[PDB]
């Protein structure tokens, strides 16, 4: 059992960080503004960028 | 305007002497809310014991298990609004700018008829 606690020792060094990526967030936070911005927009008839 | 009425309510509209509030409730009861009910708030430890007349709904399907979120005396900031602001003067000046190219064009266009006018009567002076 020696073993077992050995491999659960080295199981347990693995950092506890999961780096998590900012450019996809932003690209996808950035669609949905503007999702939100189209339906302002063609709630308020055309008076927007477009 | 000319007066000093209609001058005085004008500025009267034009400012806003209180503080802002929004206020944001998450409902989760039995009895559903229309657009158009007007609620009685109660709540101690925020110090609310009033009226509530109902702006912004967020429901959700009967069957999704969901709160509700109910909104009261207008809405928070947030940042598309303020997008949609700036957009839609920058499309105001815009427009502006066009008119007043074409007034400026025609008072170019008013001017020469006029010289021209001018130019006979000095004529007719001589």
């Amino acid at each position: 059992l020696a073993r077992v606690e050995n491999l659960l020792e080295r199981l347990l060094q693995k950092n506890p960080v999961i780096k998590m990526d900012d450019k996809v967030v932003a690209e996808v936070v950035s669609r949905n503004q503007a999702n939100s911005f189209d339906q302002y927009n063609y709630t308020m008839g055309g008076a927007a960028y477009s | 305007i000319t007066n000093n009425d209609d001058l005085l309510i004008f500025a009267k509209k034009q400012i806003l002497d209180v503080p802002e509030t929004a206020l944001t409730i998450a409902y989760k009861g039995k009895e559903p809310v229309s657009e158009r009910d007007v609620w009685y708030f109660i709540h101690e430890p925020m110090g609310f014991e009033t009226e509530v007349k109902v702006t912004k709904i967020k429901s959700s399907h009967p069957w999704s298990k969901k709160f509700q979120e109910i909104g009261f005396s207008n809405s928070r900031r947030d940042m598309v609004r303020i997008q949609t602001q700036i957009a839609n003067q920058v499309k105001k000046a815009s427009v502006d700018t066009n008119k007043i190219n074409s007034f400026s064009s025609i008072a170019m266009n008013a001017y020469d008829s006029r010289i021209l006018t001018e130019v006979v009567g000095v004529v007719d002076g001589d």
